[PDB]
């Protein structure tokens, strides 16, 4: 004797109720573990609905201040002929090296954007970095 | 002083790469089926590239290669569909082999 | 969709029109309603 | 052994077949229950009526609902729901009121263990819609303990037979709120004209409140 | 269900809950209210909820 | 309680 | 709170919309 | 007919890790053959029917 | 007389501790991040019930919040360890054929069960007919992939709930977690993610089985003397 109404409550609620009603003579092996360490959400069937009108998902695009510097760097100098190595968790691309220098010079008090971008390229050229302008 | 997830995500190479279109990345061949090379490049999905005609025998399991990325995940929504169809693979062009 | 029906449930299935698939197919299986469509459109 | 089975509908279904013409099969609807809140229903289909009975009753015992009962005799609150085109309006009632409901609801209520309830069925009177519509409404009723936990307040029952004595029926297990529930001068709840027309003495029916056998 | 918002207003029980029974002197009561404005909100609810009770009594 | 014809005889099994 | 959290802004990598060969010409 | 003895002990635990496939012997064979094909890669007619 | 002490010293004692098996030492947000567990599908594939567990979208690619994954993974690993400790039958289910071989080996090594093959109608809801009237069903089903190969929920998710079997499941951003008892938001595609999951569950299960033997043995030695 039991219940296969998987869309009515949860396996816990259905099992708990039938144990109270005496329908289940013994509790299942998992019941005491679920009770002691329950999930964050009780697993209850729900029907996913489609959004209409002015309803929008709450997920937000992930952006950072440095993304503005990256967009300009890719436009001006393009993607570096050096290849990304996404297996190394500490990999630094020419763009990231550019962003770090750009951040340092901003903290030194410079506030202009067009001037803070030209001085950064010079610093890297002095350090031996290859910056071939796309156009 | 335990690093947070927000910190890992900000400073990850995949985050720093920005858009993937026309980005050169280093991949690794992990599976081969005839002349189909399955290449992992650090993303969610592998890409599948045909063995190049020149120096085809140089491409073996473990061989590191240079790729030009086009899409991290090939997906499209077709008429009358509530969600997107995904082929569960990245789109990339195999350029050659990476050597030191 | 349009008056032309597009309800097929396995719409995300990756179409595999190859000579090898035909051999590895249930003999009972018969062409579905929207199975001809891909053939009519692939031939085009 | 603790479960009883009741038939709700026996139908003769006629299927037109390519070579054999009109064939006759049986569709049965049965309800099961132990009288202590555990009850279910199932459809049975077989060529022979007795086989359709065995299929339905054996299947129903594997699709049991648990139905919460107030004081093990009535529902916790008035339930008004629509399932497809069948409307069911149920009223919580005191002891001794009996089951004044559609005969099928009476049968199901005895299997669940409800002794006192009023119900009115409107719209389509489809036995299957009524059965599954009834079980849907009885399985989604909020108990007094759930109400106390949801609002973190005491649930206090006032009975006219007990005068002004406040009877706490449920208290929240978690902390107890300190802010009274807001007193909206006028509630924006939707009312049933049938209920209001009766309370105002404007409901005239020769068929209402007729003397009937104990149910 | 009963038509309109707050159908409770169209019940004899609600209308009999008015506590304002005017003295015999009162012959006419005019209500001047504004449909919009935060400072005239009580007057709108007075027209909406209580004028029926006043007239009933 | 009531009597319904039984499904089958247990000897009539694999 | 936390400095490394994402910040709200408009897509910096967004590409310009396409234009026809005669866009901007009389 | 050599129907395999009960495929679980007294505690009810099946003996084979692929029991719940219903075809444990067939899938145990496919698993062993698929595994051999993997190891070869890591390392690298008339007579019978 | 002696049974109540057994169930109290062995079966009820683990349930009085928040982490009886120390499964929090098995993983970290960094270890999850290195396995690419945070990488989800494109935003167009997102399931709306997975939105709570999503950190955001990075250029139309959803990112799974590993702070939640770590909390959900802790619960799932904790439940799995307790069920292995209680000698429950654990069944791993996945239809992703890239990992069928890996998952079958992990199940065999931990002493549990795997079903990575085509799932036939009624394995769970009609098991007595398929296996026999005395067949024991799984006490816990772990989905390493909750979707079948046509991108629909694996039928066993619904059928496990019908048979009142708790489910642990890796749920990617295009998956539906409503009926999964202990869902773990995480990447289900990348080999590094899948390999990590198999190590964690394999270790959690193997540790809980060894803990059960340690406690039993101690309870017997002390019983004689
Ligand atoms: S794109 Fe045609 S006028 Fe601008
Ligand atoms: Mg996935």
């Amino acid at each position: 004797a039991g219940s296969r109404l998987e869309t009515v409550g949860s396996i816990f609620s259905r099992t708990r109720d039938l144990v109270r009603a005496g329908v289940l003579k013994e509790k299942p092996l998992w019941f005491d573990v679920y009770d002691a360490f329950p999930p964050l959400r009780e697993p209850v069937f729900q029907r996913p609905r489609v959004r209409y009108g002015k309803a929008k998902a709450p997920i937000q695009d992930i952006w950072y201040h440095e993304d503005r510097i990256r967009a300009k760097f890719y436009s001006v100098y393009g993607s570096g002929q050096r290849a990304f190595d996404l297996f190394n968790p500490n990999f630094k691309s020419t763009c990231q090296r550019f962003v770090e220098k750009y951040t340092e010079l901003q903290k030194l008090g410079e506030t202009d954007e067009e001037k803070l971008f030209v001085e950064t390229g010079k610093a890297l050229l002095a350090e031996g970095v290859i910056l071939r302008r796309v156009g | 002083n335990v690093e947070s997830f927000a910190s890992m995500l900000r400073h990850s190479p995949l985050t720093q790469m920005g858009p993937a279109k026309d980005k050169l990345v280093i991949g690794r061949i992990f599976h081969i089926v005839e002349n189909d090379l399955y290449i992992d490049f650090g993303g969610k999905f592998h890409c599948v590239c045909r063995r190049p005609e020149v120096d085809g025998e140089k491409y073996q399991k473990g061989t590191r290669v240079r790729l030009r990325l086009l899409d991290l995940e090939l997906t499209s929504r077709f008429l009358g569909a509530t969600t997107d169809t995904t082929v569960l693979e990245a789109n990339a062009v195999l350029l050659g082999i990476q050597e030191s | 969709k349009v008056w032309y029906e597009s309800p097929s449930l396995g719409s995300h299935s990756t179409y595999k029109p190859s000579k090898l698939e035909f051999l590895m197919r249930s003999t009972s299986k018969k062409t579905r309603k929207e199975d001809h469509a891909r053939l009519r459109a692939l031939n085009g | 052994e603790d479960f009883d089975t009741r038939i709700l509908e026996v139908r003769n279904v006629f299927t037109m077949t390519a070579k054999e013409g009109r064939k006759k099969s049986i569709r049965v609807l049965v309800a099961v229950g132990n009288g202590k809140g555990a009850a279910g229903f199932s459809i049975g289909k077989a060529t022979d009526r007795m086989d359709a009975f065995r299929k339905a009753k054996n299947r129903a015992v594997h699709h049991l609902h648990y139905i919460e009962r107030y004081e093990d005799h009535t529902i916790f609150h008035d339930i008004s729901l629509r399932f497809k085109r069948t409307h069911i309006k149920m009223k919580k009632q005191p002891k001794g009121y009996g089951l004044r409901c559609h005969r099928a609801i009476i049968t199901i209520c005895r299997l669940i263990g409800i002794k006192d309830m009023y119900a009115k069925v409107s719209g389509s009177i489809n036995m299957l819609s009524l059965t599954q519509g009834l079980f849907r409404g009885l399985s989604r009723q909020e108990t007094h303990q759930q109400l106390a936990d949801k609002k973190g307040l005491h649930v206090v029952e006032i009975r006219e037979e007990c005068g002004p004595l406040p009877i706490v029926v449920a208290s929240p297990r978690g902390p107890l709120r300190k802010d009274p529930e807001p007193e909206d001068e006028v509630p924006d709840v939707k009312l049933d004209w049938e209920d209001v027309k009766t309370a105002q003495g404007m409901k005239r029916s020769v068929w209402s409140n007729l003397k009937r056998a104990a149910t | 269900p009963m038509k309109g918002r707050f159908p409770i207003r169209r019940t004899l029980q609600y209308l009999s809950q008015g506590n304002v029974v005017f003295k015999d002197s009162v012959k006419v009561m005019t209500v001047n209210y504004n449909t919009h404005g935060e400072l005239g909100e009580g007057a709108r609810k007075f027209v909406f909820f209580n004028i029926p009770q006043i007239q009933y009594k | 309680a009531f009597v319904i014809p039984k499904k089958n005889v247990p000897t009539s099994k694999r | 709170s936390n400095e490394d959290l994402p910040i709200s802004m408009e897509n910096p990598y967004k590409e310009p919309l396409k234009k026809c060969i005669l866009c901007g010409k009389h | 007919p050599r129907q395999r003895a009960i495929q679980w002990g007294e505690d009810g635990r099946p003996f084979h890790y692929l029991f719940y496939t219903g075809k444990q012997s067939y899938y145990s064979l496919m698993h062993d053959v698929y595994g051999m094909l993997l190891n070869l890669e890591k390392h690298q007619v008339i007579g019978s029917r | 007389e002696d049974s109540t002490d057994f169930n109290d010293k062995i079966l009820n004692e683990p349930l009085k501790h928040s982490d009886f098996f120390n499964v929090k030492e098995l993983f970290s947000v960094r270890s999850l991040f290195d396995a690419r567990v945070h990488l989800g599908h494109k935003a167009g594939c997102r399931h709306r019930f997975m939105e709570p567990y999503i950190f955001g979208s990075r250029l139309d690619h959803d990112i799974i919040d590993l702070e939640q994954t770590a909390t959900h993974l802790q619960l799932a690993l904790n439940f799995t360890a307790h069920m292995a400790y209680r000698k429950g039958i654990i069944l791993f289910i996945s239809r992703n054929r890239q990992f069928s071989y890996l998952i079958e080996n992990m199940a065999r090594d931990c002493g549990e069960y795997a079903h990575t093959r085509y799932f036939r109608g009624g394995m769970l809801t009609n098991a007595r007919l398929l296996f026999g009237p005395t067949v024991r069903l799984p006490d816990l089903i772990i989905f390493l992939h909750t979707l079948n190969n046509i991108f629909e929920p694996h039928v066993a998710v619904r059928d496990a709930a019908k048979m009142n079997i708790p489910t642990v499941g890796i749920v990617d951003t295009n998956c539906n977690p409503c009926l999964i008892t202990y869902p773990v938001p995480g990447n289900d595609d990348s080999p590094l993610a899948v390999h990590l999951y198999c190590r964690l569950f394999q270790t959690a299960i193997t540790r809980a089985k060894e803990k059960r033997q340690q406690v039993e043995a101690l309870y017997r030695l002390q019983g004689q003397k």
